[PDB]
């Protein structure tokens, strides 16, 4: 992908004590036009493991079948070995690498959310093969919006509890929505605990526009 | 007498020697049996244990394919092997191609070809195995296919490969499993596996038992292990009385 | 270009105009853009006629021999996945928006957008093309759930009627086809047949 | 260049004039630019003329090679989806714009193909640098299910259009009429255009050209 | 699997490729086949006997057109015959899109002839099991050629091919003459067919094709209708 | 850098400054710029530090193989031909690398130049390196090929000192090596502090 | 579309009579950003090797992999571990593989050579390497680089008893060049982790930076 | 005989084609290697064939580098390709690692090549059937002298003492009858020659042999015919 | 006879003679037993001299650090297979960042050796294995074969007299998951030993060792190294 045509925004990620929370808006748009206003950018990889994509959605769904179709072949197996969260985050660098490498990347930022052996994990992998953890994670602009608040938050408070977080993301949902002209009030929370992943649907932040009376 | 050397090579009969000895390697290996009912379908097979040494469940004859596709298998357990790879790499490309579970027919009839093309030449010889396909839809219900060396795909009703296939048929046909559920015929299939089983000349084996219906939402699977104790409990009274 | 389908409980309407354009000339004023990829499966096509024209061609040969193999009517999915992979591999080199709209028995009508660059997505209703982005707006203002076969061709027609008017890459006549499980109807709607909205004076 | 056709009550008409440039300067004043690709196939091209002439004599050998195999008279709809199948193979870089005029079985079929291999079938068309004189003329006369004479003089009124208004387009109006009972290739159907008489003699005069050295080689004959 | 990589038709202690002559055999048994050249064209004439009459005789047919001037007729195996006319028919599109002119019936041979002579060599292949008539007309001219399944081509100005060519040879010496005509020459190649045929012959149990200025065409179960009325 | 070589009656002298820079930037003051193929061969690198790090390198390894199938040393020209062919395949491509390869063999001293833009030239003298205009001016102005030993010693560190003067990208010391018919010798390694030093007062 | 990000980091590496310092800070950037600060550039090859990669982290992470899978292949083919100077050589023609493409990467490499000496190898992105005493790379690279010739080098100092480097005055020099650096080059910060090399074998320690 | 291929089993688990080729290597001259704590012994007769015939171009000891050294037995053109394949070898590891490859590890990449013959899904390039020679690697590493053997079958293994060829079965029962473990190199020249003497034809002279040595001081060393001479005399 | 040199020939009762040939050359080879208990999974070697004055052939590779093989037949196979089968543990921690899970590899191992089995002139692979690994799901002994089967086993014997080794292990393989390291490793040896004729006995040149674990990487020990393990074992009978 050398032009990415339809889009996502920011995703969103934190941990906390038993879990990790993922949200995204669930809009792509075409330049600046708000084209297709119901769609998910958050995929279940499996029991443990979930995923966000910014960047080009078509990009998204060619990893979601091959990530998909990779679960589906391990799962045949029946040998009671799965891939980990962090196995899937490092296959994932690998993939963007490879292709970066040759000049034709998918054109994706993603956000890997899991639970697996009592351990929350969450991972950042963009086009071009940059990886990483880290307690929390925003992609797009959310890296200049959200972030700020969910590492001001941490670093005050290390340990989140899920309610916690829930209300944490749902704050930073709503700076991006004020300040991202590529967002959009409607969003998924997507959550994995130790009962697996749970994908919460369209939701969305009350907004304040009290100052907009703040005119002279 | 020189004419059953090659799978590229006719007989004067018209015959191709080479596959039918690959069916007869499939007709030296312990029976599996296949029932189609009316809610799904059982695999039963009759795992010969060679010797203590093995662990229980080595060399396990039912394979998933895919998610909705169980696989039973008779003849050369390696040959199973690599045409369970077959099968699965088929599934895996149609779903990428066409975006949904690839129908049992057309699996089938795609590994059926594939197996066929080993029995024209004779830079390859025919595969060593038989094996059953079973799946079940909501929309296109419980299907039941068996492929031979030959490449030969059928469906059936109930499906017997192995060394003792048309004693288990005999059995099979006393089963009325058009109308009957996969709880009964799980039990069913043990018995006919057990009265199959020569006591003599197998010594020991494992019975292996997977489903897939609606009781399992369309997925092949491994009997619980509870129903499999039920099951075999059923099959030695039957014996035994 | 202006190109629309729309869900009805039981089929689709598709709608497109009928102007292709080289730079401002119009090279063809009646082209037919609702293409039959199987029988009760239809495409829109928008973007460049060339790549789309083959494109079609291509997904038509496949389907048709899918369908021969497995000896059953074609899944309006089956149609956009396959339009799906043709336009994600080669989206460096086409230039394709298609819209694939049908039925089936298993999923009654069905729309899907392929937009340029290969993603799919099922939608109520879709548009595309250039002369589309004149129409959003009234889309959203006019659409409705529960609408019936007729009062979705009036919509459609509506629709293409506003897009024409503005857009100078659309116009010359609304070809709409029907589709449902008895099969599909198509019309041409041309000059006085066209709805009208009139011009603001003074 | 200028090149034109149209469908017919009982068939096709093609045309074409028959000028070939390089930059602005004539080549040639009788270039002939309808091809023939089968019996009841013919095919105007307009574009690089190399192309034109190498694409459509490679798809009328692969439909003499189709049409000995099946037994039977090829189709229009066979001719159109070869030239534009390669065509597209060729992503626009063989030049070649035509105008594709055939009866098969089903009736008249006329196609405009161009480079980048996409297609219009179309009851008349137009192409090359002359193409919008052409369509002027035949959006203002043109009738469906013409007689044979109405349409031979509305496509030789196109090419004229196209003659005198475009500078790429000159010379002479070269018609072709396809019908299921015959074809009629008229080259020219119409001469608007001559040179003017010479009203000097410029005749050079034995011995008016010095020569330094001369060699004549006497060539053995039959 | 790919296809064997040594040859099928290898010498003999006695310098013969063994294979060449068992298809010779092959083409020997096959149906009656003549061409005669006459002044102003050719004539290819071939028994075209059904098994029975549930067989559609128009359906399939022995005496094809190569080019517009040129045909063709075979004895020995059908389906060879089919692949060579196929490859026939390609070398001559070739030859016409290089050239832009029909090819001469000379090259066309020559090219055939070729094709038939890699298959005596190639790995993992048999010969062609037929021999062909070809007839072409070109430069104002007649041409009659046979084609081998060695490879071997001869210009002649009669001959006759598959069972019983020997005693169709020695009639058509006996007959035949370089002055005579076109329907001449038709009359001849049916009389010579009649010399092997078994039963009456019918428009429907022969086919004829003729190669003149005009082309090379398949002649009509009615115009061979008219001339065996007229051989009777 | 700048290195400098050229043969005399007692065999051929070798030389070199030791500075690494990396834009402006010095990497450092230590670079070993001659490379000891064998006993009897030099390379001197020039340009790409990685370029001529590595293919002198294949050059060694080549020349070590060519001893080994055919039992004798191979000859200066040779080296330089091989080296000269292999970085030829890479022209355009944007390799950097002037090298000198140095050696005693049966026909005597010898002393090539081998580039990547393709230029291989068997001379008396040379300097190579963004200091080898200001060396060969020294390095003329000094040489005789009846230079005495220690005389050509002070030639060479002499001119490696004015380059290393004059040129931003020349310094640390000058590394001294000298080519004779039983195999080369490191001659001396002297800073160019301690040779400032010693040539003003 | 560039396959290319700088993503900070300053490594150093120093080498001692009896041991290898390889020190980091584990600031992970990209623009004006902060990825993460808990990314150290310091890689454990083995038991007596330590590797500090920075630059663009996607090749880091690659060559990393690509070093550790090298490692095991000659381990298996040879059967002993690789030494120090071994893995410097191997990694220059790493990077020379790819010429062409090269891996954005600055290495040095802290480990103990074969007679259980400090041995650090310094390398520029095509495989360029050399031996040194001590090395600086990365962003803050040319603020540290003086300092450590001043006070490891004793350069341009007269009348100083030239003496052997303790590993305590090591690690107090380590942590005073990275608290400079902290303060003037903005890609470096957060935390210094530091890998001690010795016979015994790999410790680590971590040291609070300003996160500013 | 074409009957089988060259991949064919034997009933007893063989493969036949490497039964012969180690068939053949029972028909080579002997060889002999001795590996002391003070370095290797290599020694092989050359088996002249005729006064004609120049002694200094039988090569059947020769350097595959520095360090190691090669004494072969059997079809000595076959070797050609082994020797040189494990020249490259050394080489390569020496360009990548800045480092002398272990006696061990050369062996085994020649031994990599005995079994890589066969006919279908060939390219070409592909050996057609095994190597007929036995190689004696002697070489110093970290590890000290090393000894090591390998035959067609790809099969290598480290030795003390091992003696290839034609006599290889006395040749060996009198290694094993001489052989300790603290023999000097001196010692173990003079057992290596006496053995030779002892399993050859023609009287061992200081032209009909060749002997090597490698030591952890000097490199791989061939002796001189006036080393020869000396060592003989004392015989 | 005319079915026992192509591995494409099928026999007409149902054999591949040449599978079974290959077969042979893996019962040829020196004896070598696995075992495993709740925790550790062991492999002991026999090594065989073929002089006096030769080393005893290496018979258990180092694969990952949680897997480890011994090998009986050709050694060159077996090299082959050992160089594959580190290259797939290689892509999997380069790919995954995780170690190879034991059952996998024996499948990938299954997969390489059967396609020869079907070709024209390719020949099986001529080398039985034992694997002896420790994953997720606790250790694992698996034996595989040239025929391309591959078998999941508590424990195994392979080479040649190997059935006396399977006995010893069918009559004590209860104990072997409750026993620790040391008794494991005892086990194991009682059971190689009784593979040796009566004038052989085991020492610590004739013994190698292989060990995995769950907090043990694969080790394997030689020569001095195992008279630990030799030292408490009693006298046979
Ligand atoms: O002094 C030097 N040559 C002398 C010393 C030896 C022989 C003579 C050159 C002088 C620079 C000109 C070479 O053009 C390049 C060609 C290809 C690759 C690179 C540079 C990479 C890189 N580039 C590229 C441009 C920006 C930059 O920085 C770079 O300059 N690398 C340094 C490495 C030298 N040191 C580092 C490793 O440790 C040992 C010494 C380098 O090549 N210097």
């Amino acid at each position: 992908t050398q032009n990415p045509m339809v889009t996502g925004t920011s995703v969103l990620g934190v941990k906390f004590e038993g879990g990790v929370v993922i949200a995204a808006d669930m809009l792509g748009s075409y330049g600046s036009l708000a084209r297709f206003r119901n769609i998910s950018r958050i995929m279940r990889v499996n029991n443990s493991t979930m995923l966000g994509a910014s960047g080009d959605y078509a990009d998204f769904q060619y990893l979601k079948q091959v990530l998909g179709q990779m679960v589906i072949d391990e799962e045949l197996l029946g040998d009671g070995h799965s891939y980990s969260p962090r196995a899937i985050h490092s296959w994932l660098t690998r993939a963007m690498y490879s292709r970066r490498s040759k000049m034709n990347p998918l054109w994706n930022t993603m956000v890997i959310g899991g639970y697996a052996d009592g351990e929350s994990f969450l991972g950042y992998v963009d086009m071009l093969g940059v990886a990483y953890e880290a307690p929390s994670l925003a992609t797009g602009y959310g890296a200049y919006l959200a972030q700020p608040l969910l590492r001001e938050v941490l670093e005050k408070q290390p340990v989140l509890s899920q309610t916690e977080a829930r209300d944490l993301v749902e704050r930073c949902m709503r700076v991006l929505y004020y300040r991202d002209a590529r967002s959009y009030n409607r969003f998924q929370i997507a959550t994995v605990t130790e009962k697996g992943v749970e994908i919460e649907g369209p939701l969305s932040t009350e907004t304040n526009w009290d100052i907009a009376h703040m005119i002279s | 007498t020189g004419y059953d050397l090659s799978a590229s090579t006719f007989s004067p009969d018209g015959r191709v020697f080479q596959v039918e000895y690959a069916m007869k390697a499939v007709e030296n290996s312990s029976t599996a049996i296949g029932i189609r009912c009316k809610d799904g379908v059982v695999f039963g097979v009759e795992k010969l244990v060679l010797s203590k040494l093995y662990e229980e469940g080595s060399n396990k004859r039912l394979f998933n394919v895919d998610r909705h596709v169980g696989m039973a298998v008779a003849g050369l357990l390696a040959d199973a092997r690599s045409l369970a790879d077959i099968a699965r790499e088929e599934a895996s490309n149609f779903r990428s191609n066409f975006g949904y579970n690839i129908p049992l027919k057309h699996l089938a009839d795609r590994v059926a070809m594939y197996v066929h093309a080993y029995t024209l030449y004779s830079a390859v010889r025919p595969f060593g195995c038989s094996f059953m396909l079973g799946s079940y839809s909501v929309n296109d219900g419980a299907q039941l296919y068996m492929i031979d060396p030959s490449g030969v795909s059928y469906g059936y009703w109930g499906c017997a490969i192995g060394k003792a296939r048309q004693a288990a048929k005999t059995e099979i046909e006393k089963l009325q499993m058009k109308e009957m559920t996969c709880r009964d015929i799980v039990k069913e299939v043990a018995k006919i596996i057990y009265i199959v089983h020569d006591e003599v000349k197998d010594k020991a084996f494992e019975l292996e038992l997977s489903w897939v219906g609606e009781l399992t939402n369309g997925r092949h699977e491994i009997v619980p292990k509870d129903i499999r104790e039920e099951a075999e409990k059923y099959a030695k009274e039957s014996l035994k009385e | 270009t202006t190109i629309m389908a729309v869900q009805f409980d039981g089929g689709v309407v598709l709608g497109a105009d009928s102007r292709t354009t080289t730079g401002s000339y119009i090279a063809n004023r009646v082209t037919d853009k609702l293409t039959p990829i199987h029988d009760r499966i239809f495409c829109c096509r928008s973007g460049s006629a060339a790549d789309t024209q083959a494109v079609a061609d291509a997904v038509t040969y496949q389907l048709g021999f899918h369908s021969i193999e497995l000896n059953e009517p074609p899944l309006v999915h089956t149609a956009a996945s396959l339009f799906k992979e043709m336009c994600y591999r080669y989206r460096e080199d086409l230039m394709a928006g298609i819209i694939i709209a049908g039925w089936d028995p298993q999923e009654g009508g069905q729309v899907y957008s392929v937009p340029m660059g290969g993603m799919m997505v099922r939608q109520s209703f879709a548009i595309g093309g250039s002369g589309s982005s004149y129409i959003y707006g009234y889309v959203d203002a006019t659409y409705r759930e529960g609408m019936t076969k007729e009062e979705c061709l009036q919509f459609t027609a509506n629709a293409l009627a506003l897009a024409m008017e503005r857009d100078g890459s659309s116009g010359g006549v609304i070809r709409l086809a029907a589709i449902a499980e008895s099969g599909v109807e198509r019309q041409v709607l041309l000059g006085d047949q066209i709805p009208k909205f009139a011009v603001a004076t003074l | 260049t200028t090149i034109a056709g149209v469908v017919y009550k009982d068939g096709i008409v093609l045309g074409a004039d028959t000028r070939a440039t390089e930059g602005m300067v004539v080549a040639d004043k009788n270039c002939s630019k309808i091809h023939f690709i089968s019996p009841n196939i013919y095919c105007c091209g307009a574009g690089t003329a190399a192309d034109t002439d190498m694409t459509t004599q490679l798809i009328s050998s692969n439909l003499e090679l189709h049409s000995l195999s099946t037994g039977r008279l090829p189709r229009v709809v066979t001719a159109n989806r070869m030239l534009k199948q390669m065509l597209f193979r060729y992503q626009g870089y063989i030049g070649a714009a035509l105008v594709l005029g055939g009866v098969d079985v089903t009736g008249p079929h006329l196609y405009s193909i161009y480079p980048h291999g996409s297609t219009d079938k179309l009851p008349y068309v137009t192409m090359g640098s002359g193409s919008l004189a052409a369509m002027a003329v035949f959006e203002d006369k043109f009738r469906p299910d013409m007689e044979e004479e109405e349409a031979k003089n509305l496509v030789s009124e196109a090419i004229a259009a196209g003659i005198f208004n475009d500078l790429g387009s000159g010379s002479n109006i070269d018609l072709c009429v396809i019908s299921k009972n015959k074809l009629d290739f008229l080259r020219p159907y119409t001469v608007p255009n001559k040179k003017g008489t010479r009203l000097g003699r410029y005749r050079c005069e034995k011995g008016t050209t010095a020569v330094l050295t001369e060699k004549i080689t006497p060539l053995e004959i039959e | 699997e790919r296809g064997y990589s040594f040859s099928l038709t290898t010498f003999s202690p006695s310098g013969k490729l063994v294979q060449i002559e068992y298809a010779l055999a092959a083409v020997a048994g096959g149906a009656p086949s003549v061409g005669i050249k006459a002044a102003n064209g050719v004539v290819l004439a071939t028994e075209k006997k059904q098994k029975s009459i549930l067989y559609d005789e128009r359906s399939v047919h022995k005496v094809e057109p190569i080019t517009k001037h040129i045909g063709l007729v075979y004895s020995g195996m059908g389906p060879d015959y089919r692949v060579l006319v196929h490859r026939a028919r390609k070398l001559a599109q070739q030859y016409y899109l290089v050239y832009q002119e029909p090819i001469p019936t000379a090259q066309l041979v020559q090219r055939v002839a070729s094709v038939m002579q890699e298959y005596t060599q190639s790995g993992g292949v048999r010969p062609f099991g037929v021999s062909l008539l070809i007839c072409g007309w070109n430069e104002g001219r007649p041409y009659l050629f046979q084609s081998d399944p060695s490879g071997a081509y001869f210009a002649w100005k009669a001959t006759a091919m598959g069972k019983n060519y020997v005693n169709g040879k020695t009639f058509l010496e006996k007959r035949y003459n370089e002055d005579l005509e076109l329907e001449d020459a038709i009359h001849t190649a049916i009389l010579t067919l009649k010399e092997s045929f078994e039963g009456q012959m019918t428009e429907d149990n022969i086919e004829v094709g003729i190669c003149n200025e005009a082309g090379f065409r398949r002649l009509t179960p009615t115009e061979v209708k008219d001339y065996l009325a007229a051989i009777a | 850098t700048t290195t400098l070589a050229f043969k005399f009656r007692h065999g051929v002298i070798v030389a070199a400054d030791s500075r690494a820079t990396a834009g402006a930037y010095i990497a450092s003051q230590t670079v070993k710029k001659v490379i000891e193929i064998n006993p009897y061969l030099l390379g001197t690198m020039a340009g790409g530090a990685a370029d001529c790090s590595f293919w002198e390198r294949l050059l060694a390894r080549q020349c070590r193989i060519y001893e080994l199938r055919n039992k004798e040393r191979i000859s200066v020209a040779a080296a330089s031909k091989l080296l000269a062919n292999m970085v030829y395949q890479y022209k355009g491509m944007g390799l950097s690398m002037g090298t000198m390869i140095c050696g005693w063999d049966k026909r005597g001293p010898g002393l090539y130049y081998v580039d990547s833009e393709g230029n291989r030239i068997s001379g008396a003298t040379f300097s190579v390196g963004s200091g080898s205009v200001y060396a060969y001016g020294v390095m003329d102005r000094g040489y005789s090929y009846d230079l005495e030993v220690e005389q050509a010693y002070d030639l060479a560190r002499r001119a490696i000192y004015q380059a290393t003067y004059r040129d931003a990208y020349s310094g640390g010391a000058v590394n001294l090596y000298h080519v004779r018919e039983d195999g080369w010798i490191r001659v001396s390694s002297d800073n160019v502090a301690d040779l400032h030093e010693k040539y003003s007062g | 579309f560039s396959p290319y990000v700088f993503n900070g980091g300053t490594i150093l590496a120093i080498a001692g009579e009896d041991f290898a310092i390889v020190a980091s800070d584990t600031r992970l950037s990209e623009g004006f950003s902060i990825h993460t600060r808990d990314s150290p550039k310091c890689y454990k090859l083995t038991d007596k090797t330590v590797i500090g990669c920075s630059g663009f982290h996607g090749d880091c992470l690659t060559l990393t992999k690509i070093i550790e899978a090298r490692l095991k292949m000659y381990k298996h083919s040879n059967n002993k571990a690789m030494t120090t100077g071994a893995i410097a050589a191997m990694l220059s023609t790493i990077l020379y593989s790819r010429r062409f493409f090269p891996y954005y990467v600055y290495n040095i490499i802290g480990g103990l050579d074969e007679e259980g000496k400090g041995a650090v190898y310094s390398f520029d992105p095509v495989g360029s390497y050399q031996r040194d005493s001590f090395k600086a790379g990365g962003s803050a690279s040319a603020m540290l680089q003086p300092l450590l010739d001043n006070q490891v080098g004793f350069k341009n100092m007269q009348n100083v008893e030239h003496v052997p480097l303790s590993l305590d005055r090591a690690m107090r020099l380590v942590k005073d060049v990275f608290i400079s650096a902290a303060e003037r080059d903005v890609y470096t910060g957060d935390a210094l982790r530091i890998c001690i090399v010795t016979k015994e074998g790999i410790r680590e320690e971590t040291v609070s930076l300003r996160k500013d | 005989e074409y009957d089988r291929g060259v991949n064919t089993f034997s009933p007893e688990g063989r493969l036949f084609q490497v039964e012969y080729a180690i068939e053949a290597i029972k028909l080579g001259s002997t060889a002999i290697g001795i590996q002391t704590s003070e370095g290797v012994c290599l020694a092989v007769e050359k088996r002249i064939t005729s006064p004609l015939m120049e002694p200094s171009s039988i090569e059947k000891i020769v350097e595959i580098d520095a360090h190691i050294g090669c004494a072969m037995s059997g079809l000595i053109a076959d070797a050609k390709t082994l020797i040189d394949k494990a020249r490259v070898e050394t080489q390569n590891h020496w360009f990548t690692y800045n480092e002398t490859m272990t006696v061990e590890s050369v062996t085994q990449a020649v031994s990599n090549l005995a079994l890589q013959f066969g006919e279908e899904d060939a390219d070409p390039g592909a050996m057609s059937r095994p190597f007929g020679v036995a190689l004696l690697f002697g070489g110093v590493d970290e590890k000290g002298p090393q000894l090591f053997h390998m035959d067609p079958s790809g099969t290598f293994v480290q030795c003390d003492a091992r003696a290839i060829g034609s006599a290889s079965e006395g040749a060996q029962s009198s290694l094993q009858e001489v052989y300790h473990k603290s023999m000097t190199l001196k010692e173990a020249i003079k057992s290596s020659l006496i053995i030779l003497k002892q399993v050859m034809e023609e009287k061992l002279n200081a032209t009909n042999i060749e002997l090597a040595t490698v030591q952890p001081g000097q490199n791989f060393h061939m002796f001189t015919k006036e080393e020869l001479e000396e060592v003989i005399k004392d015989i | 006879n005319q079915y026992d040199n192509d591995v494409t020939v099928w026999s007409p009762q149902g054999r591949i003679h040449q599978i079974e040939y290959a077969m042979e050359a893996v019962k040829q080879g020196s004896a070598t037993v696995g075992l495993k208990s709740k925790t550790h999974a062991v492999l002991v070697a026999l090594k065989r001299a073929q002089s006096e004055l030769a080393a005893h052939q290496k018979k258990i590779l180092h694969v990952d650090n949680h897997i480890g093989i011994s090998i009986a037949g050709l050694t060159a196979d077996a090299r082959l297979l050992c160089n594959f089968m580190r290259q797939e543990c290689l892509d999997s921690r380069f790919v995954f960042d995780r170690p190879l899970p034991v059952s996998r590899l024996v499948s990938l191992i299954g997969s390489k050796t059967q396609i020869p089995t079907q070709r024209y002139g390719r020949r099986p692979y001529g080398v039985g294995l034992l694997i002896a690994g420790y994953d997720d799901m606790g250790p694992h002994i698996f034996q595989t074969c040239p025929s391309a089967n591959y078998f999941d086993c508590r424990a195994m014997s392979i080479g040649a007299r190997s059935q006396s080794a399977r006995t010893y292990l069918e009559r004590h393989m209860s104990e072997f998951m409750e026993c620790n390291l040391n008794e494991l490793v005892k086990h194991g040896l009682r059971a190689l030993r009784e593979t040796l004729p009566a004038e052989q006995d085991l020492t610590t040149k004739n013994v190698s060792i292989g060990i995995v674990g769950k907090d043990l990487e694969f080790t394997i020990y030689d020569d001095d190294d195992v008279s630990p393990f030799l030292e408490g074992l009693e006298e046979r009978p």
